[PDB]
């Protein structure tokens, strides 16, 4: 099938910079490439189609361009209303439509440090039988942020999953919660319970442990 | 001034069948060819199904072949979608959009806003509400809303007088089935033994309204 | 009255091999697409550059109906961009096509319980055919250094070899009978609409 690589994964900028997606597919497309938006939350807006049309009723800050392979997207002046994710999407393939990956544009701000918070499972639910391990990384940015569950410094995977809150509205900084979700059996077999975070505003990766029942 | 409104979204176990309807308005909707797309939490956007103008043609892609169908109602203004033998795959949020006609390809003129799919095999239940202590430069507390379905539950810090350094999280659909939700709030390590914080969780859904108390571990 | 052949191309009733493709013009005729929708017999339908739902409303200089039958392995190749045995040595599509292409398992009608060997394939070729081009030479492949004059031996192979179709081959080697609408649109009356 047909594949939409577009870069980059995600970009930082400010307001009125000149904004540039690139959208690569793997194969040719005549000019068949179209450019949508899509805020957080609500569905998706058409932007461009046959890949410099611009569709009615948008800002014509909006332009494409680009035939084959290689097609870009320029905003020339950012506005605030413009910070979403864009989408691009072949047609070539007719009854194939394929989507990129997309491309978030965040509002560019300084590197946060996320503060982390280890909570260990509370007593009333250790009656109930399971057992939640809840490590929080507070108002950093960008969402780039590894967390590493280790116990008894072994390494976990595929015990917890995460979740992470949209850019905040106020400073624009993210927050994740892993989850590390087990059994009271397995939870009594080990003692120590740390969460290993990396991000790219720590110098050095931080980690925040405690031992079970301390 | 176009409108699409998409209904029928719902849970249901894998296997079962679903029937997705748009309502188009304010445009000659019997003459565009239309067009389902779905989205998964958290991926992105996946073409889906089209059918013609007059409803004597369909297409679909391979992911759902031989087990979406997709018609209309021209008297009625109206875009089906049924969906059987539906697995976890299907999990997503579904738009209807038109075309436009405008090329000798597919593009997508106006979206809807979508209606949610979801794929699992529980019954209603109720949330269980735990505490998350803070310990000893601030600190952060909060609430942990397990083993609940389905969506959504309302969770509110001091009866709604908690607002600023509230963060509540996207649900995370675990294994069994339920949901696991976590709402935290960062409060200064000064308050920790004057003030009270007590989170309020509601789930409408399985008729459930819980208050815990929030306080440190001793 | 004046409605267009399709069904002496999809109903016919034998066909031809890829390396010896036929081409069929479709011109001067009202074009009913409705044999497409309602036949639900068929396993591939891919469309490039156009759409099938505005087809029907839509004129056309000329069209082609190319017809061959080849395995299940190789419908893949048949589309723009693809690189093979078929792609390359038998049947091309230019990058910038613009069409349609159907195929359909035919394992009840192109099959023998001795194995059916009528349909052919181009093996060896010194290079890549163009877009909409047919070789149905049958030129002695030189592979090695000695040239052959003609005739067969090491390195001196027939350019040829045939399909294996039995009733209990495996689906991706089972016949598949593959059909490819082509439009044309040029500077020109057009004789086919919708
Ligand atoms: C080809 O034959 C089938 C039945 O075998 C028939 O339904 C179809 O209409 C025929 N094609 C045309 C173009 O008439």
């Amino acid at each position: 099938d047909i594949q939409m690589t577009q870069s980059p994964s995600s970009l930082s900028a400010s307001v009125g910079d000149r904004v540039t997606i690139t959208c690569r597919a793997s194969q040719s497309i005549s000019s068949y490439l179209n450019w949508y938006q899509q805020k957080p939350g609500k569905a998706p807006k058409l932007l461009i189609y046959a890949a410099s049309s611009l569709q009615s009723g948008v800002p014509s800050r909006f332009s494409g361009s680009g035939s084959g392979t290689d097609f870009t997207l320029t905003i020339s002046s950012l506005q605030p209303e413009d910070f979403a994710t864009y989408y691009c999407q072949q047609s070539y393939s007719t009854l194939a439509l394929t989507f990129g990956g997309g491309t978030k544009v965040e509002i560019k701000r300084t590197v946060a440090a996320p503060s982390v918070f280890i909570f260990p499972p509370s007593d009333e639910q250790l009656k109930s039988g399971t057992a939640s391990v809840v490590c929080l990384l507070n108002n950093f940015y960008p969402r780039e942020a590894k967390v590493q569950w280790k116990v008894d410094n072994a390494l976990q995977s595929g015990n917890s999953q995460e979740s992470v809150t949209e850019q905040d509205s106020k400073d624009s900084t993210y927050s994740l919660s892993s989850t590390l979700t087990l059994s009271k059996a397995d939870y009594e077999k080990h003692k120590v319970y740390a969460c290993e975070v990396t991000h790219q505003g720590l110098s050095s990766p931080v980690t925040k442990s405690f031992n079970r029942g301390e | 001034e176009v409108q699409l409104v998409e209904s029928g979204g719902g849970v249901v176990q894998p296997g079962r069948s679903l029937r997705l309807s748009c309502a188009a308005s304010a445009f000659t909707f019997s003459s565009y060819d239309m067009h389902w797309v779905r989205q998964a939490p958290g991926k992105g956007l996946e073409w889906v199904a089209v059918i013609s103008y007059d409803g004597s043609n369909k297409y679909y892609a391979d992911s759902v072949k031989g087990r979406f169908t997709i018609s209309r109602d021209n008297s009625k203004n109206t875009l089906y979608l049924q969906m059987n033998s539906l697995r976890a795959e299907d999990t997503a949020v579904y738009y209807c959009a038109k075309d436009g006609g405008k090329l000798w390809v597919y593009y997508f003129d106006y979206w809807g806003q979508g209606t949610l799919v979801t794929v699992s095999s529980a019954s209603t239940k109720g949330p269980s509400v735990f505490p998350l202590a803070p310990s000893s430069g601030t600190a952060a507390l909060g609430c942990l809303v397990k083993d609940y379905f389905p969506e959504p539950v309302t969770v509110s810090w001091n009866s709604g007088a908690l607002t600023s350094g509230v963060h509540t999280f996207p649900a995370v659909l675990q294994s069994s089935g339920l949901y696991s939700l976590s709402s935290v709030v960062t409060v200064p390590s000064s308050s920790l033994g004057t003030q009270t914080y007590i989170c309020n969780v509601n789930h409408k859904p399985s008729n459930t309204k819980v208050d815990k108390r929030v306080e440190p571990k001793s | 009255t004046n409605l267009c052949p399709f069904g002496e191309v999809f109903n016919a009733t034998r066909f031809a091999s890829v390396y010896a493709w036929n081409r069929k013009r479709i011109s001067n005729c009202v074009a009913d697409y409705s044999v497409l929708y309602n036949s639900a017999s068929f396993s591939t339908f891919k469309c490039y550059g156009v759409s099938p739902t505005k087809l029907n409303d839509l004129c056309f200089t000329n069209v082609y109906a190319d017809s061959f039958v080849i395995r299940g392995d190789e419908v893949r190749q048949i589309a723009p961009g693809q690189t093979g045995k078929i792609a390359d040595y038998n049947y091309k599509l230019p990058d910038d096509f613009t069409g349609c292409v159907i195929a359909w398992n035919s394992n009840n009608l192109d099959s023998k319980v001795g194995g059916n060997y009528n349909y052919l394939y181009r093996l060896f070729r010194k290079s890549n055919l163009k877009p909409f081009e047919r070789d149905i030479s049958t030129e002695i492949y030189q592979a090695g250094s000695t040239p052959c004059n003609g005739v067969e031996g090491f390195n001196c192979y027939f350019p040829l070899q045939s399909y294996g179709f039995q009733p209990t081959n495996g689906v991706g080697y089972q016949p598949y009978r593959v059909v490819v609408l082509s439009f044309e649109l040029l500077h020109a009356p057009a004789t086919v609409c919708g």
